[PDB]
């Protein structure tokens, strides 16, 4: 009397699950990331990266750019003050 | 040289600072000053998108952008103590409205 064989012919479950979708995007999502962002490149320098890395990169959100800023206009205008007299 | 040529030109450094000196390469997680301007980009998007609302609505969202940037800049540089304005400069102002 009949012994079936279906639990052995199984492969669409092994499709039919839904990670599936998700392994196949992050085994290439992964394998060309940055091992734990290393940083891609870290050397800089022309003496306003410097400027850059303690104002204009997550460092200070101070107000000391504004001034910096600021102050070359008050110079601009105020030598001109003197180019002009 | 003259005045208001050489506040033109300081508008267009600050524009160009603002989305170069403000984050490293782009980070996503995001840096300090940049997270203003993508408050800004967000409320202006999602302004006229309110506004005109059409299709196009993104196709004036860069224009709506820079005619916003372009008298933010403009009224802190006439704001310093010694300058010399260009929106104060009200011939290119009118003019501008006039033209859009």
């Amino acid at each position: 009397v009949s012994t079936l064989i279906p639990p052995k012919v199984v492969s669409s479950k092994n499709i039919g699950s839904a990670p599936n979708a998700k392994r196949i995007a992050n085994v290439v999502h992964f394998y060309k990331s940055l091992p734990q962002g290393p940083a891609p490149a870290i050397k800089a320098n022309t003496r306003l990266a410097r400027y850059k890395a303690k104002y204009f990169d997550g460092d200070n959100a101070s107000g000391k750019p504004l001034w910096h800023f600021a102050l070359g206009i008050i110079a601009f205008g105020y030598s001109m003050e003197y180019y002009f007299h | 040289l003259t005045t208001f040529s050489l506040y033109t030109i300081i508008v267009l450094l600050v524009i160009t600072s603002l989305y170069t000196l403000t984050n490293n390469n782009n980070k996503i997680i995001g840096s300090r000053w940049l997270i203003s301007q993508e408050a800004i980009y967000d409320t202006i998007m999602n302004m006229t998108k309110g506004q005109i609302g059409g299709k196009n609505w993104g196709l004036y969202f860069p224009m709506i952008f820079t005619l916003f940037m372009f008298i933010f800049i403009a009224n802190l540089i006439s704001m310093i103590p010694y300058s010399f304005a260009l929106s104060a400069h009200l011939v290119f102002i009118i003019s501008l409205s006039i033209v859009i």
